[PDB]
């Protein structure tokens, strides 16, 4: 699955994403850490927050 | 540990 972002996210660990509004998400995953999923932007892969996203269906 | 940041 793919997702879209709505609301812009700057990373706070090395292992989250930086994202920005509009941007797609490749090869979204669901994690064990609750509110949060790992996926693929511009070649890179690391987690950012559900709830700053869109399932894209 | 990680918060669920808000919109």
């Amino acid at each position: 699955v793919d997702y879209i972002v709505e609301y812009d996210y700057d990373a706070v660990h090395d292992d989250e994403l930086t994202i920005r509004v509009g941007e797609i998400i490749r090869n979204v995953k669901k994690l064990q850490e609750e509110g949060w999923l790992e996926g693929e932007l511009n070649g890179r892969r690391g987690m950012f927050p559900d709830n700053f996203v869109k399932e894209i269906k | 540990p990680l918060p669920r940041p808000r919109v």
